[PDB]
C-alpha cells in the first residue's frame, strides 16, 4: 500500500515540479519580456507624438 | 547693470534692453530679486528662467545683470555650513530673519562679512615674489581640525605688491594683491567658481591609497578607494545609515561633505539632525563633526534648478579642499532624485525626451559627474596631493535596475556596495547583499596590501571562495538535509556560517566594535581562513579509510576553539592595544594548530 | 496696503477657449487677479497667466461664453491672490475660491497670505515624533501617523474612500495620554459626495474643529487647483502661528492632478508623460512638503493625501509621483471591500515608515511596537495557511497552521472590521490586538520579547 | 588656396542652445568652420549646419556657455574643417579635436583633408581576400577576420571588452605561414580606461605605430561627433596615400550615438527610435565605411567599432544600426563573464559576413569552413538541450542530450576559454574544434560532407 | 548590370538609385526579355524619404516616416509584372521585383515592412532565430506565404 501511494506520488511530484518549472523558465520569462517589448513600444509612440 | 523685464510666461521671464548677456548668467529678476539665468537669447532681448515663483513679476521691473554664472562663493565659513542647492546659506537665513520660511528672493552671502578671522600669511612670501594660480598665501585657522588654506584663484598670476600682515581680517577685505603686465588685482579671503566648470589639476593619478572606513563588511570583500567612485542602493530597509555614519565618523578622509538632492522634508530633518549630534575621537579629545563637514540641503519642494544644481554644488565644494591637499568624501544622498530633477528642466524646456523620459544626455551628465572625481595632483608651488571620493547612493522608482539612471550608474562607478532589505529583516547588519556586490580596485590596490598586509589578498580570495561555495551548496542541501552531503562541504557550509555571525556581522552600537582597525579585520579573517583550511586538510588527509575525521568530530573535539574564533570581535581597540590583539590571535593560531595535530 | 485706484479697461485683443486676450494694460502684473463685467452685468473672475509686454493674458475662472472684445470690462486688483485667514475660519464651510457657502458672513481676516507660500527652511525642520491617533484601528495599531508624516491613501475609483475620509475628520485626535484642527479640502467632488462630507461633518459635531474646503466636479478648473493652496495657507495660519496641531486631509488628489493639465493644455505646454505636465513632480511637492514640525513651534501639520489609482494601476504618474515624495502608504483594496469589510484596508502593503517614532513608552504604550510586529506576521502567515488549505484541505493542517487560520479569520472581523461609527483609541486597539494575540501560545510569538509578553500576554 | 583676407563679425543675433545664429553674414558658407572668441579670450570653434540669406546658425564644439550676444567675435575660415595630416603622427597622441596632448607641437602637415572625407569608388574597392590573425580560437576559428573587414565588439558596461581589444593589437598577424598601425580613438571614456590603452601600447613596445586621440568624459560632447573622423582621416592618409596596413579601432561607439543625439534633439531633427535621429544611419555609414582595400595599392584600414550594448539590449538603435552597416560583431555578454571565462565572447549570436571568402584551400585549412559550421550546429543545440534541461531535469533526458551537453561544458572551456595572453594559431584552433567534434558519432555530424569526415574525423 | 548607391554616399541619391534601376528593368522588358531587377534595401529608400521630410519640416506620420511612404512603396512594386508590350513585333516581357526590407530589430511592425506586406504577393520572412544557429537561409517558414501556389498548380 505505501510502495503504490508511493509510486503514484513520485509520478506526482515530478510532474508537479516539472510544470512548475515550466512556469518559472518558461511562461513567466515570456511574459516580462512581452510586458516589457510593450512599454518600450508605447514610450516610443509617446515621443513622435 | 539694469535691464527691464519685457514679460512673464509662467516661469520664464523675457527681458528686455538686455543685450551685454551671455548664455547661462546670473540674474536678479524684479524688485525681489528673483533668482534666474538666461538660456535662450536674440537681439536685446533674453529669455530668463526663475527657480523661484514669479507670481507678482511685472513688465518694466528692473532686472540687475550678474557678470558670473551660476558659481559657488569658496572661501573661510564654508565648514560647518548648511547651504541650499544654489549656495545658500540655511542656517543664516532661518537665524537673520527668526522666520521659518526661506524668503522669496532672499540674498543671503554664502559666507558671512562679520567673521574676523584669524589669517596668517605662509611667511615665505614677499612684495616683489613670483606666484602663480593654485599657490597658497596664507592659512586661516578656523578651528581645532582643518585649516582653511587661502589659495590664489585659478587662472590668475603675477607679481605680488602687497601682502596684509599677520591679523583678524573679515571676507570683504584685501589680503593679497598681485600685478599681471601692469594690471593689479585685489583679492579677498573668497574666491568665485563657476559650478559647472572643473577646476583644473596638475595631472590626474591613480588611486591607490584605501579608503580605511570601520566596517569589516564593505572592506575586507568589497575594497574602496580614495579617490574612487562607488553607488549604494537607497531604500528604506536597506539600512543605509550605518554606512554614512561610519563614513562620516572614523573614515581616513579629511573633510566630509554630504550633499542632498531633493529628498522628503522628513528625511532632510533626520540627515541635518542626526549630524550636528555625530562626534569623533582625534587627538584624544571628542570633536563634533560639523567642525570638518558641509552639507547641502534640499528638499523636494526647493526649486528645481537647486535640486538640478545641488549635485554639482556639493562636488564644487569637494575639489575646492581637494586642491588644498585634503582627502574629501562626497555623499550624494540621492543621485535617482537629481536625475527627477534634471528630467523636470528638461521637460520645462520642451526638449525632446530620451529613455525612459530622461534626458538624451543624461549619460554625459553622470559620466562628467564622476569624473571629476579621483587623486590628483595639485596646483601650485607646495607640490600637495590631495582626493575626493564619491560615494553617492541611487534610489530608482520601484527599486528596479532597468531606470537609465541606475544602469548609467553602474556603469560608472567602480565599486558597487549592493545592500538588501532581507538581510535587515533578518536583523543583520551591516545588510550587504555579497553576491550583488563588487570592487574594481582590488588590482589597484594590490600594490598597497602588498607591502604593509601581505597576506590580504589570498584571505579575500578564498573567503569570496567560501561564501560562493555557500551558495551553490544551497540546492543540494535543501534536497538532501546534510544527509548525503561531503565532510568537507559540511566544513564550507559551517564555516562560511561562522563567517557571516563573527566576521561580516558587525554591531555598530557596541563601544567595542564602533570600529574595526584594518589590522583586526584581517586578523580575524586570517585564523577564519586558517581553521577552513586545516578542517579541509584533516577530513582530506583522513578520509581514505578505517580512521577518518569528519565535522562532526571536529566539533565535538575542538569546541574551544570554534568559541575562541567567534569571541575575536570582543577585542576592543580602545582597551587592548594592536600588540595585545595580534598577541591573541597569535594564540589563537597555535591553539588550532595543535588542537587539529592531536587528530593524527 | 496700496491706496492706489484700480484700472479697469474695455480693450480687448480676443479671446480663445477659456483665455481672454488684453491689450493697452499698464505694466501687468503675472498672477495678477482681475474681474470681468460682462454687458449683461454679470461679474467674474480671472487671473492673468502671460504677460507680453501691454498684451495681457488672463484666464478667466468660470466660463468664457458671452464674453465680447467691445464692451466687457476687465478691473484689475493691481495684486495677486492672497486669502484671507483668522482662526475663526475653523468650523467654516468654504468652495474652491475661498469663499462661505454655509451661509455665514465672510471672512473677517487676521491677515492675508499669498497661496502659493514659501518653502519650509530644512534647517528648522524637526523630525516628526508622537502620534496622532485616527480611531481606525487598521492604522493605528498596525500603521500609525506620526506627528509630522505625510502617508497618502491609494484606492481604486468605487471604493469607500470618501468614507473612510470622513469617518477620520470625526474620529481623529491626539493619544489624550483642545489643539488640534483638522482642515479638509475635496477637489472635483461630486453633489452628492459634497453633501456627504457637509452633512456628515455638522450632524456629529465635528465641525467645530474642522475647516472645510469643497470643490465640486462642475466648478472652475482652475479654482480646483488654488482649493488645496488655499486648505495648506489655512493649515500653515493655524498650525504655525496660533501654535496648533493641524491635520489637513486633501481628497482626490487624481482630480486635482487632471485639472493641472488642463491648466499645461491653456498655457500650450507640450504635454509630458503619459500627458501630464513635465512639472507635476515639484508641483505636487509644491503642495506636500508644506507640512511638518518647525523648531521652536509646539504646532505642526500632517497630511493625509488620498488619490484613485487610474485604472487600479499603482504605476500611473499619479500615484507614482505621490509615493515616490510620500513616507510610506495606507493603500486600500478591493477585495476586502467585496468581501464587505469596512474599513476594507490591506494591511500587507500598507506601511508607515515613521512608526517606529510615532509610538512607544511616552507616546502610545509600551508594547505597542511588538504587537504591531507580531500581528503583521500572523496576518501574513494566516494568508499563507489559507493559501495551503484550497490545496491540502482542512484535514492536512496541523495544529499551528489552525491556529493562523483561527487568527486570520478572528482578526478580519474582530482587529479590521470596525464600522464607521466606532472610534478606537489606540489603547483599545492594542487590548484587541492582544485579545487575538492570546490565541497562541507564548512560544509563537517569536517576535514579541519575554519581557513585553510577561506584562501583557496574561488576563 | 584661399588668399582673400578673412572677415570677422560682431553680429550675433542670439543663442538657442548649443547653436549660435549670426545675422549680416556676407556670402555664408555650407558646412564651413568658424572660430569665435569670447569676452574673457577664451577662444572657440564651431560649423556653420545651416544658411540662409544673411543668417548662419553655428554649432559650437566646446559649448556655449558664456557666449554674449554684443562683444562675442566670429571669424569665418572660408573653408570646411580640412585638418593637418603627416605620417608623423605615430607616436603621437591628441585630443578629440585633434590639437596634441602630449607636449609635443602641433602637427607639420604633408597635407590638408576634407575631415567629411570622399565615398570610394565602388568599381575601384577591391573585395578583402586577406585573414588577420586574432589569436583568439572564438574569433580565428569560427568567426574569422579578413584585412578590410569592418567588426566592431558588441559589450555591455562593467564586461573587458577594452582588454579585448588591447589583446587583440598586440597578438593581431597573419595566417601566411607585419606591422599594423593603430589608431585608437578614445572617446566618451575615462582617464583609467585612456590610461589603461597608452599603458598597454607602450608595454606591447608598438607605441612607435600607435596614434591616440582622447575625447575624455570630461569633455566636451559635440567635439564627440568628430574625433571619429579625425581618427579615420588619418587612417586613410596612412592607408590610401602611404600604403600602410592601419588597424583603427572606435571605443564605445554608444558616447558618439548619444553624443549625436543630443544635437539631433538640439537641432529638433525628426526622431527614429530611442530618440535618435533618423539620419543615424546615414551617419554611421559616414564613419563605419572609410574603411577596407582599395585596387591597386598596398594599404588597407581595418575597424573595429567597439560599443557597449545598453542594458544587454541587442535591438537597441546603437548595435541594431551598426550591425546592418558592418560585416557582422563579435560580441560579449554576462553570462561567460559570470563565470570567469576570458575572452566572455558568445558565439551563437554572432557572425562574420566575409569569413566565407577569406578560409579554406589556400587561406588557411580546406575543413575550415566545415568545422565552423558544425560546431555552431553543436553549440546552439546543447544551448536548446539546457533550455529543456532547466524544466525537465537531468533525468528526462536520452544519449542523444547528454552529447550536446558534454559538447557545450567541454567547448567553453577548452575552445573559448585562452586567458589574455594565449596567443593560438588557427591550425591549433581547427584541431581543437576536431577535439570536440570527435564527441559526437559520425551520424550527428551533418553539417560536414564524407569527403572531410572520411580524412580529419580518424584522428 | 548593378547600381551602387552605398551606404556611405549622399541620402537624397537612395530615391534616384531605386527609381534608375526599375526604370532599366522596364527598357529590357519592352524588348522581349524577363527581367528580375531586385534592390536590396528599401529601408534605406524609405530612410532617405524620412531625412528629407524632416528638413523640409513636413508634418511625419508613423514613427517619423512621410505620410505618402505608401503611396510611394505603391508605386514602386506596381511597375513590376508580366506585360504584352507596346511595338508592332509583339514581344512578351516581365519584370520581377526582389526588395529587401530593413526592419530595426527584425520587429515587423514597422511602417515600410507593414506597408510593404501590403503591397508584395510573396512574403518570404526571414527569422534572427534561425540565422544564429547558421540555419540559412533563414527562413520562418511559418509566416510566409505565397499567393502564387494556385497560380503555378497548372
Amino acid at each position: 500500500s505505501l510502495q503504490t501511494s508511493f509510486v503514484t506520488l513520485d509520478e506526482a511530484i515530478k510532474i508537479t515540479n516539472r510544470r512548475v518549472n515550466a512556469i518559472e523558465h518558461v511562461i513567466i520569462p515570456r511574459i516580462e519580456r512581452t510586458l516589457a517589448y510593450i512599454i518600450t513600444e508605447l514610450d516610443e509612440r509617446e515621443r513622435e507624438e | 547693470t539694469f535691464g527691464y523685464v519685457h514679460g512673464v510666461s509662467g516661469p520664464v521671464v523675457t527681458a528686455c534692453d538686455m543685450a551685454g548677456a551671455a548664455m547661462y548668467e546670473l540674474v536678479r529678476v524684479g524688485h525681489s530679486e528673483l533668482v534666474g539665468e538666461i538660456i535662450r537669447l536674440e537681439g536685446d532681448m533674453a529669455t530668463i528662467q526663475v527657480y523661484e515663483e514669479t507670481s507678482g513679476v511685472s513688465v518694466g521691473d528692473p532686472v540687475l545683470r550678474t557678470g558670473k554664472p551660476l558659481s559657488v562663493e569658496l572661501g573661510p565659513g564654508i565648514m560647518g555650513a548648511i547651504f541650499d542647492g544654489i549656495q545658500r546659506p540655511l542656517s543664516d537665513i532661518s537665524s537673520q530673519t527668526q522666520s521659518i520660511y526661506i524668503p522669496r528672493g532672499v540674498n543671503v552671502s554664502a559666507l558671512s562679512r562679520d567673521i574676523k578671522w584669524e589669517f596668517i600669511p605662509s611667511k615665505n612670501l614677499r612684495v616683489g615674489s613670483h606666484i602663480t594660480g593654485g599657490d597658497i598665501y596664507g592659512i586661516v585657522n578656523e578651528n581645532s581640525l582643518i585649516k582653511h588654506k587661502i589659495m590664489l584663484p585659478p587662472r590668475s598670476r603675477g607679481s605680488v605688491t602687497y601682502i596684509a600682515p599677520p591679523g583678524n581680517y573679515d571676507a570683504s577685505d584685501v589680503v593679497l594683491e598681485l600685478e599681471f603686465e601692469g594690471v593689479k588685482e585685489k583679492l579677498s579671503m573668497v574666491q568665485v567658481w563657476p559650478v559647472r566648470q572643473v577646476r583644473p589639476v596638475t595631472e590626474k593619478l591613480p588611486a591607490n591609497h584605501p579608503l580605511l572606513t570601520g566596517q569589516r563588511v564593505l572592506d575586507a570583500l568589497f575594497p574602496c578607494v580614495q579617490g574612487g567612485t562607488t553607488a549604494i542602493p537607497g531604500a528604506f530597509g536597506c539600512g543605509k545609515t550605518v554606512i554614512s555614519q561610519s563614513l562620516s565618523k572614523y573614515s581616513n578622509s579629511d573633510v566630509i561633505i554630504y550633499v542632498g538632492c531633493g529628498e522628503r522634508g522628513n528625511e532632510m530633518s533626520e540627515v541635518l539632525r542626526d549630524f550636528p549630534e555625530l562626534t569623533m575621537e582625534v587627538d584624544g579629545k571628542v570633536e563634533s563633526i560639523m567642525k570638518r563637514t558641509a552639507l547641502v540641503a534640499n528638499t523636494s519642494n526647493m526649486p528645481v534648478a537647486a535640486r538640478e544644481a545641488s549635485i554639482y554644488t556639493g562636488i564644487t565644494l569637494s575639489e575646492y579642499f581637494r586642491d588644498m591637499g585634503y582627502h574629501v568624501s562626497m555623499m550624494a544622498d540621492s543621485t535617482s532624485r537629481w536625475a527627477e530633477a534634471l528630467r523636470e528642466i528638461s521637460g520645462r524646456l520642451a526638449e525632446m525626451p530620451a529613455d525612459s523620459g530622461y534626458p538624451a544626455y543624461l549619460g554625459a551628465r553622470l559620466a562628467s559627474f564622476y569624473e571629476r572625481a579621483g587623486r590628483v595632483k595639485c596646483l601650485g608651488n607646495p607640490e600637495r596631493e590631495g582626493s575626493v571620493s564619491i560615494v553617492g547612493a541611487v534610489s530608482p522608482p520601484g527599486g528596479d535596475f532597468s531606470d537609465p539612471v541606475t544602469s548609467a550608474t553602474l556603469g560608472i562607478v567602480q565599486v558597487f556596495w549592493g545592500l538588501d532589505k532581507k538581510l535587515a529583516q533578518r536583523k543583520h547588519f551591516p545588510s550587504v547583499n555579497w553576491l550583488i556586490s563588487y570592487s574594481k580596485y582590488m588590482r589597484a590596490l594590490d600594490e598597497y596590501y602588498d607591502k604593509h598586509f601581505t597576506e590580504f589578498v589570498p584571505l579575500r580570495t578564498k573567503a569570496k571562495e567560501i561564501l560562493q561555495e555557500e551558495e551553490d551548496l544551497a540546492e543540494i542541501v535543501q534536497l538532501v538535509g546534510k544527509a548525503s552531503l561531503a565532510e568537507t562541504d559540511k566544513i564550507t557550509l559551517e564555516v562560511a556560517k561562522l563567517i557571516k555571525d563573527d566576521f561580516l556581522q558587525q554591531n555598530g552600537y557596541t563601544p567595542y566594535d564602533r570600529f574595526c582597525p584594518f589590522y583586526k579585520t584581517v586578523g580575524m579573517l586570517s585564523n577564519m581562513i586558517s581553521f577552513y583550511d586545516m578542517a579541509r586538510r584533516a577530513v582530506e588527509t583522513t578520509a581514505q579509510s578505517d580512521n577518518k575525521i569528519t565535522w562532526s568530530i571536529i566539533r565535538e573535539h575542538m569546541g574551544e576553539i570554534l568559541y575562541k574564533l567567534s569571541s575575536m570581535k570582543f577585542k576592543d581597540p580602545v582597551k587592548d592595544g594592536e600588540a595585545k590583539i595580534k598577541a591573541d590571535y597569535a594564540q589563537l593560531l597555535e591553539d588550532m594548530q595543535n588542537a587539529f595535530r592531536s587528530l593524527e | 496696503y496700496l491706496s492706489q485706484p484700480r484700472l479697469t479697461y474695455k480693450t480687448v485683443s480676443g479671446v480663445n477657449g477659456p483665455l481672454v486676450i488684453l491689450d493697452h494694460v499698464k505694466f501687468p502684473r503675472y498672477a495678477e487677479i482681475v474681474h470681468l463685467t460682462l454687458p449683461d452685468g454679470t461679474k467674474r473672475s480671472g487671473q492673468v497667466l502671460e504677460v507680453s509686454g501691454s498684451k495681457a493674458v488672463v484666464q478667466v475662472f468660470e466660463g468664457t461664453s458671452g464674453i465680447d472684445a467691445k464692451k466687457t470690462s476687465c478691473e484689475f486688483t493691481g495684486d495677486i491672490l492672497r486669502t484671507p485667514v483668522s482662526e475663526d475660519m475653523l468650523g467654516r464651510v468654504f468652495n474652491g475660491s475661498g469663499k462661505p457657502i454655509d451661509r455665514g458672513p465672510v471672512v473677517l481676516a487676521e491677515d492675508f497670505l499669498d497661496i502659493m507660500g514659501q518653502p519650509i527652511n530644512p534647517q528648522c525642520r524637526i523630525y516628526p515624533e508622537e502620534m496622532i491617533q485616527t480611531g481606525i484601528s487598521a492604522i493605528d495599531g498596525m500603521n500609525s501617523i506620526a506627528r509630522g508624516q505625510k502617508i497618502p491613501i491609494f484606492s481604486a475609483a468605487g471604493l469607500p474612500h470618501n468614507e473612510i475620509a470622513a469617518q477620520i475628520c470625526r474620529q481623529a485626535g491626539l493619544v489624550k495620554k483642545e489643539n488640534f484642527a483638522i482642515v479638509f479640502a475635496a477637489m472635483g467632488v461630486n453633489m452628492e459626495t459634497a453633501r456627504f462630507f457637509k452633512s456628515d461633518f455638522e450632524e456629529n459635531g465635528s465641525m467645530d474643529n474642522v475647516c472645510l474646503f469643497l470643490n465640486l466636479a462642475n466648478d472652475p478648473t482652475i479654482e480646483r487647483i488654488i482649493t488645496p493652496r488655499l486648505a495648506l495657507t489655512t493649515a500653515e495660519f493655524l498650525a504655525y502661528q496660533c501654535e496648533k496641531h493641524v491635520l489637513v486631509i486633501l481628497t482626490d488628489m487624481s482630480s486635482y492632478a487632471e485639472a493641472l493639465r488642463e491648466v499645461s493644455a491653456a498655457r500650450e505646454e507640450v504635454p509630458g508623460r503619459r500627458g501630464f505636465p513635465g512639472y507635476m513632480y515639484t508641483d505636487l511637492a509644491t503642495i506636500y512638503e508644506r507640512a511638518g514640525r518647525v523648531e521652536g513651534r509646539n504646532g505642526s501639520i500632517t497630511q493625509i493625501p488620498i488619490l484613485t489609482m487610474p485604472n487600479d494601476d499603482i504605476t500611473h504618474p499619479i500615484p507614482d509621483l505621490t509615493g515616490y515624495i510620500t513616507e510610506g502608504q495606507i493603500y486600500v483594496d478591493r477585495q476586502l471591500h467585496n468581501r464587505q469589510i469596512y474599513p476594507p484596508i490591506n494591511v500587507l502593503p500598507s506601511l508607515s515608515r515613521l512608526m517606529k517614532s510615532a509610538i512607544g513608552e511616552g507616546m502610545t504604550r509600551k508594547d505597542h511596537a511588538d504587537v504591531s510586529n507580531q500581528l503583521y506576521a500572523c496576518y501574513a502567515i494566516g494568508k499563507d495557511v489559507q493559501a495551503m488549505k484550497a490545496v491540502v484541505g482542512e484535514e492536512a493542517l496541523t495544529s499551528d497552521d489552525l491556529l493562523y487560520l483561527e487568527f486570520l479569520q478572528k482578526f478580519e472581523k474582530n482587529f479590521i472590521t470596525q464600522g464607521p461609527y466606532e472610534n478606537r483609541t489606540v489603547y483599545e486597539t492594542l487590548d484587541i490586538g492582544w485579545q487575538l494575540l492570546r490565541i497562541f501560545p507564548k512560544e509563537m510569538l517569536k517576535r514579541i520579547p519575554q519581557s513585553t509578553l510577561s506584562e501583557f500576554y496574561p488576563r
